[PDB]
RNA sequence: ACGGGGAAUCAGGGUUCGAUUCCGGAGAGGGAGCCUGAGAAACGGCUACCACAUCCAAGGAAGGCAGCAGGCGCGCAAAUUACCCACUCCCGACCCGGGGAGGUAGUGACGAAAAAUAACAAUACAGGACUCUUUCGAGGCCCUGUAAUUGGAAUGAGUCCACUUUAAAUCCUUUAACGAGGAUCCAUUGGAGGGCAAGUCUGGUGCCAGCAGCCGCGGUAGCUCCAAUAGCGUAUAUU
């Protein structure tokens, strides 16, 4: 029993509930009403990234590419090497990877190659300070399991490289994540590439003269990577995080114009609206961040049948699209039990989403 | 029609070594 | 790993073939060795063996005395 | 040939065990 | 002295105590206990069925079949079903079974489907089993009498675990079992718990209480083969329940659940009937099938109905703009945000208080909202009597319904639906008398599912290449893969090579685990390519017969090469005149009644076939009679075949003789250049 | 209990057999194995040294 | 840490054990109180409190296995919910009734005693045992060996009648008829060795070594020696 969907839009969900349910999934009228009807190279790259990453799998396009049926196969792991398209980020494509890592039969080693900071994507840096920690809390913690950035790379010329390495588990942990805390620290991240160093500089003297009121500890790291490293096209950017006594985690980030289109920015106006975007998470906050919130219910469904709990800000439009798939795929409905918060002061109202897993382990890990 | 057990089973020797 | 106290050991099967009998995620009984010496070919530092899988005796396996309860 | 072969055997029975094999080698060394 | 000796037993005591900690998952109001009762096939199985029941309830039933659920005790329930000689029927209750009552005539002894059974439940998980051995009123009360006892007793304690509880009936008064026998029978029962098995706790799973059809009776009238929807009726066991799901029907097939609804539960304990009014009904035993029983987002209440009750051809991102940003100058909105901003025991106790709490959260999370809200979150929760809708049912099912046959309904997990290779270790087992050929059909009984296929035996090397064996090992274990149904790992499988048919021998063929599943085998064959010399030069020699073509030999050069003698070689270049010869060089002179040869892999394959056992959808006289695909000594019986042996692969004895050497040759050269006292000396 | 363990499987003592010459090679004499040839090879090295 | 009579080990002196069938003390889930009686601070007597816990029509009512059996003490586990007052003794108004006190059988090689699984003859054919010896050698024979054959005596494990036993029985002891040649009516446990292919892996000193080998081209219709012997091992702690 194949599930049949129409358009463009929510395509990778779509391709990751598929694999990890093991029904196929037919697409139909991807982009009819366009100059352009076939599908997108970007998407067309992401189809080869899961053909790679899995074994058995059968895909089938049309000769105009209007219509996608994908027959999933099992996951299987080992080295991969995989060149991303320069239109969309490396964490376009991360983020399904980090959803399906922990169910391969063989421990990922992956080597991405393209653009790493963007402004349409979430930046590495933040997938690496915000959702690697969210994943140690589901017990996916392993000695091998890191990010590393290589090079940098900007649009549109891209030239990024990163490696990505995941352990393998067989059942997942259940979580209660109640309480999110109070924030301590402020940490962050500028980068400049291809340009003068002084950006960096320029970029930190403006959050830190907004955020420096409400905390006394803010440190924001500089990084100026040269040669090849560099890549391809010049840019600067930011990128902030702020960790709660709880062991959350809150992010936002800004990025520069491409080359190619836009006026320039002026590194103060992009340090101090990178420093309001990080407070408007704050008074969302909840236990995971905005861009999070689909990767953290997504494991809570594939726990070993037990209730986890988990409490989140406003929901995202991507994540109630998110949230109508797990029903249509995983046959789960989650509990929604929102949280007034009048007098306490913390900020808007909050979420508290609560569920109980179905029964699920990884297939394609070998037993010996 | 009853099928009854043979020396084997009702003995479970397995493999014990042989003596003279 | 013990059950007693999660530490995590390194024990002896007695015999090649045995192995077949022990699956991953076995539940096992762990006697002491090593008290009297190594012997030649034996691998110094280990200091204990395995003596039943589920309950059931590994002679008793390796013989075909006795089938291992799932 | 056979009692020649059984005298060497109660040799290497007379260091069969492990840090008895260790202790000569230190000693030859 | 004192505190060394008892402090040290009493830890040899916990050892015992100790074990792998899971989470409780089983019900505050558990479903009744599944008793079965086996035997040989006129030991007295149904007699004690009266017995109990009797004892239980005070009331006899007149033509049991199926299963009958009754109310023995304050707080248990039973359901009891009587298992025939049939071995589906044995294969299908092992799954299903929480205690099993086993039955040995004492007078004759020990039969084989004793000993089959035991196989089939240490194969799918060991439940509690309690042995009751009859027909003692044989005996006469003296030595052979005393001794049989023991006899049994010690035998039965190597199946099972030693000191387990035998029960004897002594003798029966008017064709029933004495009262006092029975009544400390079932007073074990009563008291007996259970161990969480692996594959119970995983799956849910139902015993049907009842069948009816639903269908259209003019839908009859015009096609009697036309597809049937059924409703079936039974207690919810193992796990919790989706509404749409694919469940397996062991006999019969996979299908999918249409509708489920939650009933009321007949043969209630008695305190839960005290709650309703009843005119003294007094309900303690149910038998249908016997006939005896019969911010506007924001806001809760919106945002759940917006998300369970243009946007395409737009961009995927996961990104969540800000429609409407605060100022973030003014006092007030800093104000708002200042409150996020600081201003003695074992780890197997400490491990099991930790499964507690968790146990106890799941319980309690729920309990506030109504059963019809608990459903839609949770599922449906074992212990509920539900009615089940399955609708494409084959026509045959319903005709040739058989109430003695159970009908039980395994929900299948996720990916169990789908095909693929399944690799598994395997050892034939002790007591079969023949051996397992690759690439001839076997049933295999794995997870809730008994099908036939074709599987190919391989051997592990220590490099981890996996080389085909031509039969199964008589001594080890031995990889098995084929083509079949998804099955988690770590569950046990059991082989038969025919379900239909009896045969005094045993008849489980194997035993083993499923350790892995995949799309590809990467199973391998051994190839030795053969030629022989025909022009010797020392080290060198012309081979002849390995190949046919001088493209042939420029695949291969540089490869290593040896003779049967073991003197080993290399190709080094084609020759011209034969059109396959080429030139080795080799570690010594070769002879030319020496064989070269050289060692390749080749990958196998193996066909996609596998056809599901469908005895239920049998005449009710010939469920026992199914057959498939034969094996290959089958056809050559039915055809006029016969084994013609090769001359050459037989074994011989060799029949050597003594060898002999010439005498070294010095040449007339050499004799004149060597000093006088070093001299061959000849007198002429 | 090592002994016991090895003790048990060579409680079968058949041995492996030996292969002879195929039937249409048969006029060329008998397949030599490695115990045959090790005879013809130290003969041959015995005399080179001698040499 | 209930005490003693006592058990083990010692040349001795001592040391270590002694809940446990005889004597003395104490208690009856926990602390207190009390009636009757010659004798009780009694619990198979009573009253209240604390902790547990059964039935209920919700008002009320009934409890104490550290007696004999029997169940439980996370899921992992070891004597029968047996027969009798025939013996020994105790209580009563009593020669006569009662007694899970006691007795009788059943039940895990945990401990102690005895003790099978064979004995006796014959035939044929071969020429080599055996001891001491760090590969050399020295002694030595009224026999040895053969997975070689042959014969008709003896007997109990068991099967099955009848006595005997006993409260009734069982067991033991008697005893009629069956019951042995691969006497297959087939003893085990621990330790140490040998034997092998067109087989697999690893390392090298061309032809080797290590680890190991029911897996080989085809094909699927029961080797040896040592210690003990109905017994024999392992782990932890200790002497
Ligand atoms: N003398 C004696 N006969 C018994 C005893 N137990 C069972 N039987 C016999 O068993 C017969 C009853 O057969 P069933 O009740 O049908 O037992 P079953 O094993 O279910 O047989 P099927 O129904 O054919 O499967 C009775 O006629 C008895 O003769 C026993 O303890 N003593
Ligand atoms: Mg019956
Ligand atoms: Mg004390
Ligand atoms: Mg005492
Ligand atoms: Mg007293
Ligand atoms: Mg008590
Ligand atoms: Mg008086
Ligand atoms: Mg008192
Ligand atoms: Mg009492
Ligand atoms: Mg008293
Ligand atoms: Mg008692
Ligand atoms: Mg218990
Ligand atoms: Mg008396
Ligand atoms: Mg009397
Ligand atoms: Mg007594
Ligand atoms: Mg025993
Ligand atoms: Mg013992
Ligand atoms: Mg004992
Ligand atoms: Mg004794
Ligand atoms: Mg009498
Ligand atoms: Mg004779
Ligand atoms: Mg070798």
């Amino acid at each position: 029993h194949s599930l049949s969907y129409a358009g463009c839009n929510f395509l990778r969900q779509r391709l990751v509930l598929s694999t990890l349910s093991g029904r196929p999934v037919k697409i139909r009228k991807i982009r009819a009403r366009d100059d352009n009807p076939g599908l997108r190279d970007f998407e067309a790259s992401f189809i080869r990234l899961l053909d790679k990453i899995t074994n058995g799998s059968r895909i089938e396009i049309n000769q105009t590419g209007t219509t996608l049926y994908y027959q999933p196969g099992l996951l299987y792991g080992g080295s991969v090497e995989h060149d991303c398209s320069v239109l969309r980020g490396i964490g376009y494509y991360l983020e399904s990877l980090l959803c399906l890592a922990p169910f391969m039969k063989h421990p990922l080693k992956i080597v991405l190659r393209g653009v790493t900071n963007d402004q349409v994507d979430p930046s590495v840096d933040v997938l690496k300070a915000t959702a690697l920690p969210l994943l140690k809390q589901f017990g996916i913690d392993g000695e091998s399991f890191e990010l590393k950035i290589v090079r940098r790379g900007m649009p549109p010329g891209g030239g990024g490289e990163v490696v990505f390495s995941c352990p393998v588990r067989k059942v997942l942990k259940p979580i209660q994540l109640t309480d999110p805390g109070k924030i301590k620290r402020i940490r962050g991240m500028a980068y400049s590439v291809r340009v003068s160093p002084q950006m960096a500089n320029r970029i930190v003297d403006s959050a830190r003269s907004i955020l420096n009121k409400f905390i006394p500890d803010i440190y924001i790291y500089t990084d100026h990577m040269k040669g090849v490293n560099s890549g391809k096209s010049p840019g600067f950017g930011l990128s902030l995080v702020a960790e709660t006594t709880s062991g959350t985690f809150l992010s936002a980030e800004l990025a520069s114009n491409p080359q190619g289109q836009g006026a320039a920015v002026l590194p103060e106006d992009l340090g101090r609206n990178c420093a309001r975007l990080l407070l408007e998470e704050i008074y969302r906050g909840g236990c995971v961040d905005s861009t999070n919130q689909s990767l953290a219910l997504l494991l809570m469904t594939l726990g070993q049948q037990d209730v986890s709990k988990v409490l989140l800000g406003p929901l995202s439009p991507y994540t109630i699209e998110f949230l109508r798939h797990l029903k249509s795929f995983f046959q789960i409905m989650f509990k929604i039990e929102t949280k007034p918060c009048g007098e306490e002061l913390k900020g808007g109202d909050k979420v508290l989403m609560t569920c109980v897993g179905i029964g699920f382990s990884n297939l394609s890990k070998t037993l010996k | 029609a009853k099928r009854a057990i043979t020396y084997q089973i009702a003995k479970n020797r397995g493999l014990t070594p042989r003596r003279k | 790993q013990l059950i007693k106290n999660g530490k995590k050991i390194t024990a002896f099967v007695p015999n090649d073939g045995c192995l077949n009998f022990i699956e991953e995620n076995d539940e096992v009984l762990v006697a002491g060795f090593g008290r009297k010496g190594h012997a030649v070919g034996d691998i110094p530092g280990v200091r204990f063996k395995v003596v039943k899988v589920a309950n059931v005796s590994l002679l008793a396996l390796y013989k075909g005395k006795k089938e291992r309860p799932r | 040939k056979e009692h020649f072969r059984a005298k060497q055997k109660e040799e290497e029975e007379k260091l069969k065990r492990q840090k008895d094999l260790r202790k000569k080698l230190f000693r030859i060394q | 002295v004192r505190m060394a000796r008892s402090f040290h037993r009493t830890q040899d005591l916990k050892t015992k105590k100790h074990h792998i900690p899971v989470v409780d998952r089983t019900p505050l109001e558990p479903p009744p206990i599944v008793v079965v009762v086996m035997g040989p096939p006129k030991v007295g199985k149904s007699t004690l069925i009266q017995c109990l029941i009797r004892n239980f309830t005070r009331q006899k039933l007149t033509e049991i079949r199926g299963p009958v659920t009754i109310v023995s005790g304050k707080k248990r329930r039973l359901t009891i079903i009587e298992c025939g000689c049939d071995i589906n029927m044995m294969i299908d209750l092992a799954k299903v079974a929480d205690l099993v009552l086993m039955l040995i005539d004492a007078s004759f002894g020990f039969e084989m489907e004793t000993f089959e059974f035991l196989n089939i439940c240490q194969v799918h998980g060991f439940p509690k089993i309690m042995g009751v051995l009859t027909h003692l009123d044989s005996f006469k009360h003296n030595k052979q009498l005393k001794k049989t006892k023991k006899r049994l007793k010690h035998r039965f304690w190597t199946e099972v675990y030693p000191g387990a509880k035998l029960f004897y009936l002594s003798g029966m008064v008017h064709g029933e079992y004495q009262n006092q026998e029975i009544h400390n029978l079932g007073r074990f029962i009563t008291v007996m718990k259970f161990r969480p098995l692996t594959w119970q706790t995983s799956h849910p799973y139902i015993l049907a209480d009842r069948m009816e059809d639903l269908t259209n009776p003019e839908d009859i009238r015009t096609n009697i083969k036309c597809d049937r929807k059924v409703s079936l009726y039974g207690y919810l066991r193992g796990a919790h329940l989706k509404n749409k799901s694919q469940i397996h029907m062991p006999g019969v097939g996979d299908f999918a659940v249409s509708d489920i609804s939650f009933l009321p539960d007949p043969c209630a304990l008695p305190e839960q009937q005290k709650k309703r009014c009843l005119n003294e009904k007094e309900k303690l035993v149910y038998a249908p099938l016997s006939g005896v029983g019969g911010r506007q987002q924001q806001a809760a209440p919106n945002l759940r109905k917006l998300i369970y009750g243009h946007k395409a051809d737009s961009l995927d991102c996961s990104r969540f703009l800000v429609e409407a940003p605060h100022d973030w100058d003014l006092e007030e909105v800093m104000n708002s945000i200042r409150d996020c901003f600081v201003t003695e025991s074992t780890y197997f106790d400490d491990l099991k208080g930790e499964m507690q709490k968790q146990a106890q959260l799941n319980r309690a999370e729920f309990e506030d909202q109504d059963d019809e809200a608990r459903v839609q979150y949770e599922g449906f929760r074992p212990g509920m009597y539900v009615r089940i809708e399955i609708e494409n049912v084959p026509c045959e099912f319903v005709q040739n319904f058989d109430p003695h046959y159970p009908i039980i309904l395994g929900g299948l997990g996720n990916s169990e639906g789908n095909v693929g290779y399944v690799q598994m270790r395997l050892k034939k087992h002790r007591w079969y008398k023949k051996i397992l050929k690759s690439r001839d059909p076997i049933i295999f009984s794995v997870g809730w599912r008994r099908f036939q296929t074709i599987p190919l035996y391989y051997i592990e090397d220590h490099n981890g290449r996996q080389r085909l064996l031509k039969y199964t090992p008589q001594h080890m274990h031995c990889g098995a893969a084929f083509w079949g149904p998804i099955t988690p790992q770590g569950t046990g499988f059991l082989a038969i090579q025919s379900v239909s048919g009896i045969m005094p021998d045993f008849r489980i063929a194997a035993t083993g685990v499923v350790l892995d599943l995949d799309k590809s085998i990467k199973i391998v064959k051994k190839l030795k390519l053969t030629g022989f010399p025909y022009k010797i030069f020392k080290n060198t020699s012309f081979i002849k017969g390995m190949f046919n073509s001088a493209l042939e030999v420029a695949k291969f050069e540089g490869a290593v090469i040896r003779t049967v003698s073991g003197i080993r070689g290399q190709i080094k270049k084609a020759l011209r005149a034969p059109e396959g010869a080429f030139r080795a060089s080799f570690e010594d002179k070769l002879l030319m009644s020496d064989i070269v040869f050289m060692r390749t892999w080749y990958p196998v394959s193996i066909p996609a076939f596998y056809n599901p056992v469908t005895s239920l959808l049998k005449p009710v006289g010939e469920k026992d009679t199914w057959s498939g695909m034969r094996t290959t000594g089958q056809l050559r019986l039915a055809h006029g075949v016969r084994l013609k042996a090769n001359k050459d692969s037989l074994y011989k004895p060799i029949l050597r003789q003594k060898k002999h050497f010439n005498s070294l040759h010095i040449p007339k050269a050499l004799q004149k250049a060597l000093p006088f006292k070093n001299k061959p000396k000849t007198q002429a | 209990m090592a002994a016991a363990f090895r003790k048990a499987a060579k409680s079968r003592q058949r041995e492996h057999r030996e292969r002879s010459q195929p039937g249409f090679r048969k006029h060329l004499g008998l397949l030599e194995k490695k115990k045959d040839y090790k005879l013809r090879a130290d003969d041959y090295r015995k005399k080179q040294e001698y040499l």
